[PDB]
C-alpha cells in the first residue's frame, strides 16, 4: 500500500 | 470548463482565478532531489484529478487507522467520529482529492515505484508524498464547480523550477 494510514 | 493546474513545489495556481499556498513531502525531504524517496516531494509530471464528490473517504481498516484508496473528491473522517485514528487522520485533513499520472514520462518517474497521490487540506505544513493545499482552494473548487453544468476536466502539471524547498507556508499559523 502507498499509504498506512 | 477545463483547468490545468501547476504546482512548483510552494504555490498551487488556477490559471485565471489565482494563487494557493501548497507544501509537498516529510519535513526533510521537501526537495525536488528528493522526489524518488519515498513520502517526499511529489515526482515531476502530469496528474488527472479526481473531483467527482463522493462523500467519505473509505476506511480500510479501522483498526490501524488505515483509509482505503478511492478516485475522487472524499472527505476524512475527523473529531470524535475519527476516535483515536484522530491524530493520524489530522495528517490528511478534511478533504483529498486523488491524483493519478496521466503520461509516459509521469509514470515511469522513480521506476513507476511511487504512488497514492493527492491534493489534502491538512495544515501541517508537511503532506506523506502528496500535496497539502490552503483549505480555501477547496473552497473554490466547489464554488467554481458547482456553477458549471457540463463536464470539468482538472489535471495539475508538476514542475520544479527551483532547488527551494517544497514548502508553501501551510502549517497552521498564529
Ligand atoms: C509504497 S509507495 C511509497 C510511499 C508513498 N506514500 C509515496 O510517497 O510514493
Amino acid at each position: 500500500h502507498h499509504h498506512h494510514h | 470548463m477545463a483547468v490545468r493546474l501547476t504546482f512548483d513545489g510552494q504555490k498551487l495556481t488556477w490559471p485565471g482565478i489565482g494563487i494557493f499556498k501548497a507544501t509537498t513531502g516529510l519535513p526533510d525531504l521537501q526537495w525536488p532531489d528528493k522526489q524518488c524517496v519515498p513520502d517526499a516531494a511529489i515526482p515531476e509530471g502530469n496528474y488527472k484529478l479526481f473531483i467527482q464528490f463522493q462523500g467519505e473517504a473509505p476506511i480500510r481498516n479501522a483498526a490501524d487507522c488505515d483509509l482505503g484508496p478511492s478516485w475522487g473528491w472524499s472527505t476524512i473522517p475527523r473529531g470524535q467520529a475519527a476516535g483515536t485514528c484522530e491524530i493520524y487522520w489530522a495528517n490528511w485533513g478534511y478533504n483529498r482529492i486523488r491524483l493519478e499520472s496521466a503520461d509516459e514520462k509521469t509514470r515511469k518517474a522513480c521506476g513507476g515505484k511511487r504512488g497514492g497521490f493527492y491534493i489534502h487540506d491538512s495544515t501541517k505544513g508537511y503532506s506523506h508524498g502528496c500535496i497539502e493545499v490552503e483549505p480555501v482552494f477547496f473552497r473554490i473548487l466547489k464554488q467554481e464547480t458547482e456553477k458549471e453544468n457540463g463536464e470539468k476536466t482538472f489535471t495539475v502539471n508538476v514542475k520544479y523550477v527551483s532547488g527551494q524547498q517544497t514548502n508553501g507556508g501551510t502549517k497552521q499559523g498564529e
